[PDB]
């Protein structure tokens, strides 16, 4: 069976070179061709390049002939994508991707298709630095109370670098939900919401809590979203 | 470069239903050397087809690859919930491989009104300085929504972002989220905040707002 | 035309 692990997400600094590597076990290293493949968010998929390790044979897309370096160490069966110059656009998860094979095992004949894949490397340029989010509520209309759907959630703010995860009533509350896909703002810090639709008259039986997430920046908030209650 | 056209970049399709996708290249593709992948949300792609017409073990043979030359089709005979998802080829009929733009799969289902809720910012955020005012779009179907920001009736640009879900699994509606940013000052100098909400299934803009203060 | 990739198939 063919195992492609990648090393983890990292953050990249504009103009710097990025180094990400792919452990294969399985199958054969040297003999089977391996190429890179990226996504930017949003996006379709783009070719990069490979290489076949046992004579260290090269073949990079033009587009980045000139920015590329793609080794293969046949002592650990890892190879290495190397990116230098980096730019925002540069953002996206790369993925390694080793040819598939024909008939029983993973050994046959090579398809040159891509058949066996990473989980894929998010790589972030930005000169952004680590930072945590505020979480703020979004809470429920009061123009809505009797009869009706209430819609209420939290809205996280703020906060580098990706991810953020966020549950309703520590995962007990599923039904209605919505988390959206977080948006970079103008100052390189990421923001995202999360909703949820609830019967109006649950807003008196029931209470909501967002519990968000943000591991790098060790970030951990439940925040109780409630009615405002104002005078006059 | 050999370039890969995914034409229509979306189908929307019902459960069940059969479906054609088509790839065309801008020259011959050498010895047939077209492969189709599939991605879902979240996931990496997976090999589909090889070598035009090739399936390998353990694809679902409901997915099929016919076509020679320029112009190649995937076909799937019937669409399991899990098959809506994206489709590329892609060409290693030489060195340089390519992918086309991909054509996304999704589920056809009856028009649904978005159902629009404005939140003010929170006290909290506003003794921070700043002011974030939300919009939600929630459960509409098609995709295809507009939102436009509204202060005093003065349109806004630049000071907004939006993102939309990917198609619920279940009842197959999208939801957007609209963001609106402006510094306590800016904030306060106005009063009647704004989202108007234009969709295929509203015959006429839908507004909601709130006044500042009230 | 020489297509990398077909060249391990050749090695195989």
């Amino acid at each position: 069976q063919v195992q492609l692990v990648q090393s983890g997400a990292e953050v990249k600094r504009p103009g710097s070179s990025v180094t990400v590597s792919c452990k294969a076990s399985g199958g054969s290293f040297s003999t089977y061709a391996l190429s890179w493949v990226r996504q930017a968010p949003g996006r379709g998929l783009e070719w990069m390049g490979g290489v076949i390790p046992l004579l260290t044979i090269t073949n990079y897309a033009p587009r980045f002939q000139g920015r590329i370096t793609i080794t293969a160490d046949r002592s650990t069966s890892t190879a290495y994508l190397e990116l230098n110059s980096l730019r925002p656009e540069d953002t996206a998860v790369y993925y390694c991707a080793r040819e598939g094979t024909t008939g029983w095992g993973w050994l046959g004949k090579p398809i040159g298709a891509f058949a066996h894949w990473g989980q894929g490397t998010l790589v972030t340029v930005s000169s952004a630095s680590t930072k945590g989010p505020s979480v703020f509520p979004l809470a429920p209309s009061s123009k809505s109370t009797s009869g009706g759907t209430a819609a209420l959630g939290c809205l996280v703010k703020d906060y580098f670098p990706e991810p953020v995860t966020v549950s309703w009533n520590s995962g007990a509350l599923t039904s209605g939900v919505h988390t959206f896909p977080a948006v970079l703002q103008s100052s390189g810090l990421y923001s995202l919401s999360s909703v949820v639709t609830v019967p109006s008259s649950s807003l008196g039986t029931q209470t909501y809590i967002c519990n968000v997430n943000h591991k790098p920046s060790n970030t951990k908030v439940d925040k109780k979203v409630e009615p405002k209650s104002c005078d006059k | 470069e050999i370039v890969l056209t995914q034409s229509p970049g979306t189908q929307s399709l019902s459960p069940g239903e059969r479906a054609t996708l088509s790839c065309r290249a801008s020259q011959s593709v050498g010895n047939n050397k077209l492969a189709w992948y599939q991605q879902r949300p979240g996931q990496a792609p997976r090999l589909l087809i090889y070598g035009a017409s090739s399936r390998p073990s353990g694809v679902a043979d409901r997915f099929s690859g016919s076509g020679s030359g320029t112009d190649f089709t995937l076909t799937i005979s019937r669409l399991e919930p899990e098959d809506f998802a994206v489709y590329y080829c892609q060409q290693y009929g030489q060195s340089l491989s390519t992918f086309g733009q991909g054509t996304k799969v999704e589920v056809k289902r009856t028009v649904a009104a978005p159902s629009v809720f404005i939140f003010p910012p929170s006290d909290e955020q506003l003794k921070s300085g700043t002011a974030s005012v939300v919009c939600l779009l929630n459960n509409f179907y098609p995709r295809e929504a507009k939102v436009q920001w509204k202060v005093d009736n003065a349109l806004q640009s630049g000071n907004s972002q939006e993102s939309v879900t990917e198609q619920d699994s279940k009842d197959s509606t999208y939801s957007l989220s609209s963001t609106l940013t402006l510094s306590k000052a800016d904030y306060e100098k106005h009063k009647v905040y704004a989202c108007e909400v234009t969709h295929q299934g509203l015959s006429s803009p839908v507004t909601k707002s709130f006044n500042r203060g009230e | 035309g020489w297509n990398w990739f077909d060249i391990t198939n050749w090695g195989k």
